């Protein structure tokens, strides 16, 4: 098959930018390759195919270049409609797609604000509990958040969401959740999340001890 | 105009059946090859089957080949796609999408795109979510466990308190059931004085659970 | 205001034969012999006139049609030739002016796996005329059956997909073709060479 591979994964800017981005093929794919744009939970839009031709209706902002293996989209003053995730695609070989490049606002450094609430009464009582770390309008998105049950490891017990990059201030929220069984939970006493970020000097544990 | 009009979907038994319709107007419809494109729950996009302008000449993806069929009725201007044998990894937002010109027999890029349908393959049956309180500037929230299908729509105090408001994203569980929660940081002193009721509402199950978190 | 051969001969996207591209080229200046060595041509043949005569003479109208057929049926394109292009997808008239132009599109114009969408039309219940064009893709019933737009026994598409790939012998390679006709009428238009 032909592969596409695109970078960065991720890219951060600002309105009037000029940001470029990159779609490296397997093999070469000639001229036969289309770049799409597409905001959560909406249908894609092509914005430039034959690597180079710009679809009828598509700000002109939008080019695109490249012949073989290596192609780019260059938008020439960014504006906030712009902001999506970002997908080329080849039609040399089947049709695949990139992984994509997701473009996101920049904003200034925040660390989050790193809150943990123990498991409920009423929930102890079906049976299992949930313990949540929350972190709380931070930028940027990357967070490393770890449990440790009295400073143990934890693994694949726990899992995570993270908000969409908010409008009013652009930050994100994440929850890590930590599900055990009453039995595991009632076994120990130190619960905590240990939270790394770049707004951080030292990464912020918050903790508690059930009872 | 194009229009891509999408029909059908929904949940459906593992190893089931289920057809998908694609309503085209506002263009010739022989003119173009058709497509069907999914995109699994947080994931990018997959290209999985296509259909020539002259319903001649089918394409297929390897991961579907064998179990999913498209098809043509030129009359009503439809793209047909049967999906047979489902699987889990088979839930996704299907998008029904026209090629462009001169592009009458394989379809190269993806010009025009119907609006999306929701597949979802699962055992699970509707139920009902649990919520439990996530007690407390101080942060509170309601945990909103075990419910299928999506979605769940949370709000705090009937609407009224909005701002530093987070609902996150749902997890589908091992157990097949979904989880979220839904978060508030309120300025304190607040906390001994207003009082703060999280309201849930699953319509596939009728459910409607108002809890109230304090101190 | 120079001419614009480059709009014709580097458009990205090439029509198909059966649905040839015509462009009309007027009010401007071209250098046909800087033409001439603008690139590679595998051909370039004229009747009636010749690049370096084209740069001494005006005329009314230029038309250049372009296309894609495969590497061994460039030949067709010439006054007098039969066969399924000239018979069905593509025409010059006997008494022709102007230039036939190709040259090999292999890197442009074909899949690692075939491609599919340029076409020639395969059958006719006539032969085109010279310059007429048939663009109907409609599917054509040989019995009773009722086709309802859909190919299959006794239902033949009239288009013949081409399925281009790199590994193609050279006279099944994809050819692009410019053809520039010139026309002289009483009209106020007017594309000239250099020094006409
Ligand atoms: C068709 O294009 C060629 C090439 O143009 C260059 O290469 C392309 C890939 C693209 O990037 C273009 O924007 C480039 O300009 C033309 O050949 C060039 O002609 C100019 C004079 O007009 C000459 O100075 C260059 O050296 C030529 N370069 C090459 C590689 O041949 C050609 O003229 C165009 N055809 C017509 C009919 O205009």
């Amino acid at each position: 098959d032909i592969q596409m591979t695109q970078s960065p994964s991720t890219l951060s800017a600002s309105v009037g930018d000029r940001v470029t981005i990159t779609c490296r093929a397997s093999q070469s794919i000639g001229r036969w390759l289309a770049w799409y744009q597409q905001k959560p939970g909406k249908a894609p839009k092509l914005l430039i195919y034959d690597a180079s031709s710009l679809e009828s209706g598509v700000p002109s902002r939008f080019s695109g270049s490249g012949f073989g293996t290596e192609f780019t989209l260059t938008i020439s003053s960014l504006q906030p409609d712009d902001f999506a995730t970002y997908y080329c695609q080849q039609c040399d070989s089947l049709l695949t797609f990139g992984g994509g490049t997701k473009l996101e606002i920049k904003r200034t450094v925040a660390a989050p604000s790193v809150f943990i609430f123990p498991p409920s009464d009423e929930q102890l009582k079906s049976g299992t509990a949930s313990v949540v770390c929350l972190l709380n309008n931070f930028y940027p998105r990357e967070a490393k958040v770890q449990w440790k049950v009295d400073n143990a490891l934890q693994s694949g017990n726990s899992q995570e969401s993270v908000t969409e990059q908010d409008s009013k201030d652009s930050t994100y929220s994440l929850s890590s959740t930590l599900t055990l069984s009453k039995a595991d939970y009632e076994k120990h006493k130190v619960y905590a999340c240990e939270v790394t970020h770049q707004g951080l000097s030292s990464p912020v544990t918050k903790s508690f001890n059930r009872g | 105009e194009v229009q891509l009009v999408q029909s059908g979907g929904g949940l459906v038994q593992p190893g089931g059946s289920l057809r998908l319709s694609c309503a085209a107007s506002g263009f010739t419809f022989s003119s173009y090859a058709m497509s069907w494109v999914r995109q699994a729950p947080g994931k990018g996009l997959e290209w999985v089957l296509s259909i020539s302008g002259s319903g001649g000449s089918t394409y297929y993806a390897d991961s579907v080949k064998g179990r999913f069929t498209i098809s043509i009725d030129n009359s009503k201007k439809t793209v047909y796609l049967q999906m047979n044998s489902l699987r889990a990894e088979d839930t996704a937002v299907y998008y029904c999408a026209k090629s462009g010109e001169q592009q009458l027999v394989q379809a190269e890029y993806f010009h025009h795109w119907g609006q999306g349908t929701l597949v979802t393959v699962s055992s699970a049956s509707t139920k009902g979510p649990s919520v439990f309180p996530l007690a407390p500037t101080a942060a509170l929230g309601c945990l909103v466990k075990d419910y299928f299908p999506e979605p769940v729509t949370v709000s705090w105090n009937s609407g009224a308190l909005t701002s530093g408001v987070h609902t996150f994203p749902a997890v589908l569980q091992s157990s097949g059931l979904y989880s979220l929660s839904s978060v508030v940081t309120v300025p304190s002193s607040s906390l001994g004085t207003q009082t703060y009721i999280c309201n849930v509402n699953h319509k596939p199950s009728n459910t409607k659970v108002d809890k109230k978190v304090e101190p | 205001n120079l001419c614009p051969f480059g709009e014709v001969f580097n458009a990205t996207r090439f029509a198909s034969v059966y649905a040839w591209n015509r462009k009309r080229i007027s009010n401007c200046v071209a250098d046909y012999s800087v033409l001439y060595n603008s690139a590679s041509f595998s051909t370039f043949k004229c009747y009636g006139v010749s690049p370096t005569k084209l740069n001494d003479l005006c005329f009314t109208n230029v038309y250049a049609d372009s296309f894609v057929i495969r590497g061994d049926e460039v030949r067709q394109i010439a006054p007098g030739q039969t066969g399924k292009i000239a018979d069905y997808n593509y025409k010059l008239p006997d008494d022709f002016t102007g230039c036939v132009i190709a040259w090999n599109s292999n890197n442009l114009d074909s899949k690692v796996g075939g491609n599919y969408n340029y076409l020639y039309r395969l059958f006719r219940k006539s032969n085109l005329k010279p310059f007429e064009r048939d663009i109907s893709t409609e599917i054509y019933q040989a019995g009773s059956t009722p086709c309802n737009g859909v190919e299959g026994f006794n239902c033949y598409f009239p288009l013949q997909s081409y399925g281009f790939q790199p590994t193609n012998g050279v006279g099944y390679q994809p050819y692009r073709v410019v053809v520039l006709s010139f026309e002289l009428l009483h009209a106020p238009a007017t594309v000239c060479g250099p020094k006409g």
